[PDB]
Formats: C-alpha cells, structure tokens, sequence
C-alpha cells in the first residue's frame, strides 16, 4: 500500500487532512486533489516557520527551538506576522 | 491526532541538528490548526460563490491566494500545484 | 514544567 503523502512527495498526512476536511462539512464533498494541495501548503508553511525559528535558536546560542525563538522569528517577518499574528509567551 | 510528528520530520529536514521544546512544538501545531481552519473556511465561502458542492484543488488554491500574504501565497501555490502534479503522475 | 522539556 502506498500513501497519498508518499505519491505527492510530502511528509504531512494527506489522509488525515482529507478526513478533517470532510468532517468539517466546509462543503458537501471533497475532491481527491484538495487534501494533497492543502497538505503541501501546510508543510511549506511549517518549513518556513521552522527554518526561521531554528536560525533564531542558533543565533541565540541554543541547539533547540523554544517559544521565544518562534516569537522572535515571526515578529521579525512581515508576512509570517501578518499570517500567524503575535506569538504570546 | 496532531500534526506534531510531521512537524518534527520537517524540522529535521530544514535543521538536522536542532531540536524543539514541548511548548514550542505546541505553538507549531497550533499554527498548522489555525491555518488549516482559515483555508478550509475560505474554501467553504468560495465553493458557495460558485454554487459548487465539492471543495477541489481550485478552491484550496484560491483560498491560499486570498488568505496568505503575497510572497508566501506565491510559494505555497507552487508547492501545492507541484504536490498535486506529482500525485496525479505517481 | 512539561513545557520546558524536549518534545
């Protein structure tokens, strides 16, 4: 058995995202491609935040991301700040 | 069901030697839930405009273009289009 | 506490 995630080149869980989309009744039905597209978008955004938060961790002389690193990475990024809002610690 | 194991796998791709605290991973998981809901709710509003019973890749893509700031939107669309193309060709 | 531990 080959996962939809594996077929799409993704780490994020296509099947689980498809189930959340169907469960919420955002519409009557969900097409096969929609969860693949959404999984890819969420994976991209996770990668963008983690890249910037991990750079902040390292600049801060740490080897692990803590909440303040995420707060600093996001607050210093115009677009991530707009998308995600302020991180409160 | 959370996204945390998947976040962790992506973390190790972008920063092989950097770890993450429990509370930081909670914040990450909450971002993914928050953006999931924003994009699902916009997809719902678009599908209604179109009198469309199915949310397809077309509605997700438009939702991404409307909800995400411009440069993140452009790159996210590139990534979603790429994944659906890879899925369809598998 | 829990927060401060590694994931």
């Amino acid at each position: 058995a080959t996962s939809r995630s594996s077929k799409a080149g993704l780490q994020f869980p296509v099947g689980r995202i498809a189930r959340f989309l169907k469960a919420g009744k955002y519409a009557e039905r969900v097409g096969a491609g929609a969860p693949v597209y959404l999984a890819a978008v969420l994976e991209y955004l996770a990668a963008e935040v983690l890249e910037l938060a991990g750079n902040a961790a390292r600049d801060n002389k740490k080897t692990r991301i803590v909440p303040r690193h995420i707060q600093l990475a996001v607050r210093n990024d115009e677009e991530l700040s707009k998308l995600l809002g302020d991180v409160t610690i | 069901e959370t996204y945390k194991i998947y976040i962790f796998k992506v973390l190790k791709q972008v920063h092989p030697d950097i770890g993450i605290s429990s509370k930081a991973m909670g914040i990450m998981n909450s971002f993914i839930n928050d953006i999931f809901e924003k994009l699902a709710q916009e997809s719902s509003k678009l599908a209604r405009y179109n009198k469309k019973p199915t949310i397809t890749s077309r509605e997700i893509q438009t939702a991404v273009r409307l909800v995400l700031p411009g440069e993140l939107a452009k790159h996210a669309v590139s990534e979603g289009t790429k994944a659906v193309t890879k899925f369809t060709s598998s | 506490d829990a927060d401060e531990e590694d994931f």
